[PDB]
Order: structure tokens, then C-alpha cells, then sequence
């Protein structure tokens, strides 16, 4: 019933540039916050406690501050292993409610996927349905855009995404839509193409393949 | 000191589920135990506390009808009960404590978490089907190649490239659930395309909870 609104809801910093995370509470709160650090797969982690007392073991890098119902997480220098994501908490009243968390991930030059296009197997066609699947791999940022069209019509409910997490070497993110359609629909069709847009692309890229090539 | 919780569940809609969380290393009876809640790529958010020393039990009103936390000082372990599961109910929940702080609530311990999902779905295991481009010329010298892992319950799968020989450049997507009730997820790789097909790229794919290993020689 005392609500934490932390912003950004997303940080991009380059490695060794600071960090700034901030929260607001909805109500008066003193000195009674803490900070944590989750990473996939990961429970969290107890970073700052009290506003501003890092828990013993957590490096000079973090630091809070604030009382009342503005407060702040610094990171000096970031480092590969502070990627993650970092969550506001109150244990001031009745529910110790936290805030949604801040994305932290780490700055890289822009770089555009590289699109590749996948027809189906014939071993699934069997089964009387097609998945055509387009993967953008190593792009940065993750900010991107796909659309299928199927002989120049938009497809629209048709499809899902996946997406990785940035990855430990490149600093980079991979993604895959799969259109999933009949064996009928997917036979009675010949042009099958993704187009993708990106920060990285001048303008969109488009992958295709007609079914007959 | 170490918080071990108890492993995943699968419920059907309706049931209920009791996971539990034993604590080593440290007196039970003298700290806060709090459970806490992730949904699927969300934020965490807190269901409640409870002093085992005395029984009383704090929660969140969004918690409160359907949760009950109990701890057993007997055995040191502090247990979490939903009643009535529904598929939004599926999250990781997780036990925490606090008791190197020093001065305030706030949760320096925390379980593996424990994975409960609700779904409608019997356990099946997945069909694998080859992603390679159409032909063939192709690239270069880069081409992609694939495993589409389609329809399977309850999650998860292991995916790996020829027995654990091919590691880099691979990429293994985050499992979605489709209408069908079913996991479906996708594993890729990028390969120099001067060495295709001089090798094959097998594809072996691991569903514990079906008893289920198979294997793709993928080729376009």
C-alpha cells in the first residue's frame, strides 16, 4: 500500500561509467529501504540496507542514499559482473512492498542483426502445420522490430517471439519469431519473408524464400 | 547457513500446493521468514512474512485469501500453501530471511526457488525438426543452421550440439508457451559455411520428464 516507483525502468551504461538507479515512494519512508541484485537463474542479492549501509562483501562501487521518499543506487564503475537486475524494497509498514526493478546491461557500439530465414521440414509437414522461423542473431541494442508477410500480406496474430540475455562476450542479444500456420495455408502460399527493422539498419532488411523456390 | 527449498512442481488448475524451505546454521525461531514470488520475466513481489517463534503471519492483500505460510520450529523449515492454482499462479516462489543485517527487515538469505507451474497440459515430449535455410550457396563464410523443439510439457528441455563438442555461437531460445498448452522453443548456431556439410551437426535434445532423448542430423 506504499508503492515504489523506480526509474529508469532500463540503464545502458558503457564499462566503467556510472550507474544511477532511483525510487520514489509513495509515501514517507525514512531510513527503511534496501537495494538487491538479481541475475538469471539467481536468487537476488542484499546489496544496501538502511538507505545507505552496504552489506558486508558488496564492493565500494554500490552506494545508496536518500531518506524520506527519494532515493538513490550509485554504481561508480561498472563492471561486467553488475549486469543485472536491481530492485528497490521498503520495510518501513505493514506489506514491504518492492519496486519493479531496473534493467542494467552494458553499453556496446550499435550493431545490426544479421537475419537469417528458415522454411519447414518436411518431417513436420506431416504433421499438418508449419513453422517458418526468422532469427535475428547478435544485435545490439535490443530494440528491434519483425514482421512476416506471406505474399505480401501482414500477418498478425499468427506468431511469437524469443529473446536472449545480452551475452557475456559480445555484450549483444539474439532474437527468433516463429510463424506458425496449417499445412494448407502454408501450401496454397508461395512467398514467405521477414523484414526487420533496427537502429543498426539504414532502412529495413527483408529475408524471404518462395516455397517452390 | 543455507536456505534449501523444496523442487519443482507441476498442478493442475485447482489444486493446491505446499512448498517448503528447511533452514540450516542459524535459530529458525529468531528472525522473519518472508516468501516472495516471480512471475516469468516480471518483477519479484511480496507475499508475506511469518515469526516462527510466535505463529503470526503478516501478508499483502493481493496474497491474503488464497496463501497460508506456516513454520514448524520441530523441523526448521517454514512451508507455503496456495490453494485454489490457476495458470497466473505459475512464478518461482522463494523463502528469505534476514539475520546478518544488523538493523532492519531486509533479506540478506534466499532459497534456489522453487517453480510451480499450472496447466491443464499432460506430460509429453517434444517432436524435433530441423531449421536450415532453403539451399545452400549460401552465406558466406557464416551460415545458420538449427532445431526447431516443438510441443512439449511440462518445462524444462536440455538442448546441446553434437554431444557438448559444439559450444560456441550457439544460441538456445527462452521456452514459450502456445495456445496448445505446450512448450515450444528453438536452438541455433552459426557455423563457417566452407565446413558444411564436411561436418555434421547433430542436435540432442533432453526431456527428463518424458523420459525422452533425440537426437537431429540437421542438413539444408
Amino acid at each position: 500500500d506504499i508503492v515504489m516507483t523506480q526509474s529508469p525502468d532500463s540503464l545502458a551504461v558503457s564499462l566503467g561509467e556510472r550507474a544511477t538507479i532511483n525510487c520514489k515512494a509513495s509515501q514517507s519512508v525514512t531510513n527503511d529501504v534496501a537495494w538487491y541484485q538479481q541475475k538469471p537463474g539467481q536468487p537476488p542479492k542484499l546489496l544496501i540496507y538502511y538507505a545507505s549501509n552496504r552489506y558486508t562483501g558488496v564492493p565500494d562501487r554500490f552506494s545508496g542514499s536518500g531518506s524520506g521518499t527519494d532515493f538513490t543506487l550509485t554504481i561508480s564503475s561498472l563492471q561486467a559482473e553488475d549486469v543485472a537486475v536491481y530492485y528497490c524494497q521498503q520495510d518501513y509498514s505493514s506489506p514491504y512492498t518492492f519496486g519493479q526493478g531496473t534493467k542494467v546491461e552494458i553499453k556496446r557500439t550499435v550493431a545490426a542483426p544479421s537475419v537469417f530465414i528458415f522454411p519447414p521440414s518436411d518431417e513436420q509437414l506431416k504433421s499438418g502445420t508449419a513453422s517458418v522461423v526468422c532469427l535475428l542473431n547478435n544485435f545490439y541494442p535490443r530494440e528491434a522490430k519483425v514482421q512476416w508477410k506471406v505474399d505480401n500480406a501482414l500477418q498478425s496474430g499468427n506468431s511469437q517471439e524469443s529473446v536472449t540475455e545480452q551475452d557475456s562476450k559480445d555484450s549483444t542479444y539474439s532474437l527468433s519469431s516463429t510463424l506458425t500456420l496449417s499445412k494448407a495455408d502454408y501450401e496454397k502460399h508461395k512467398v514467405y519473408a521477414c523484414e526487420v527493422t533496427h537502429q543498426g539498419l539504414s532502412s529495413p532488411v527483408t529475408k524471404s524464400f518462395n516455397r517452390g523456390e | 547457513v543455507q536456505l534449501v527449498q523444496s523442487g519443482a512442481e507441476v498442478k493442475k488448475p485447482g489444486a493446491t500446493v505446499k512448498i517448503s524451505c528447511k533452514s540450516s546454521g542459524y535459530n529458525i525461531k529468531d528472525v522473519y521468514m518472508h516468501w516472495v514470488q516471480q512471475a516469468p520475466g516480471k518483477g519479484l513481489e511480496w507475499m508475506g512474512r511469518i515469526d516462527p517463534a510466535s505463529g503470526d503471519t503478516k501478508y499483502d492483500p493481493k496474497f491474503q485469501v488464497r496463501v497460508t505460510i506456516t513454520a514448524d520450529t520441530s523441523t526448521d523449515t517454514a512451508y507455503m500453501e496456495l490453494s485454489s492454482l490457476r495458470s497466473e499462479d505459475t512464478a518461482v516462489y522463494y523463502c528469505a530471511t534476514g539475520m546478518w543485517v544488523s538493523t532492519g527487515y531486509a533479506l540478506d538469505f534466499w532459497g534456489q526457488g522453487t517453480l510451480v507451474t499450472v496447466s491443464s497440459a499432460s506430460t509429453k515430449g517434444p517432436s524435433v525438426f530441423p531449421l536450415a535455410p532453403s539451399s545452400k550457396s549460401t552465406s558466406g563464410g557464416t551460415a545458420a543452421l538449427g532445431c526447431l523443439v516443438k510441443d512439449y510439457f511440462p518445462e524444462p528441455v536440455t538442448v546441446s550440439w553434437n554431444s557438448g563438442a559444439l559450444t560456441s555461437g550457439v544460441h538456445t531460445f527462452p521456452a514459450v508457451l502456445q495456445s496448445s498448452g505446450l512448450y515450444s522453443l528453438s536452438s541455433v548456431v552459426t557455423v563457417p559455411s566452407s565446413s558444411l556439410g564436411t561436418q555434421t551437426y547433430i542436435c540432442n535434445v533432453n526431456h527428463k520428464p518424458s523420459n525422452t532423448k533425440v537426437d537431429k542430423k540437421v542438413e539444408p
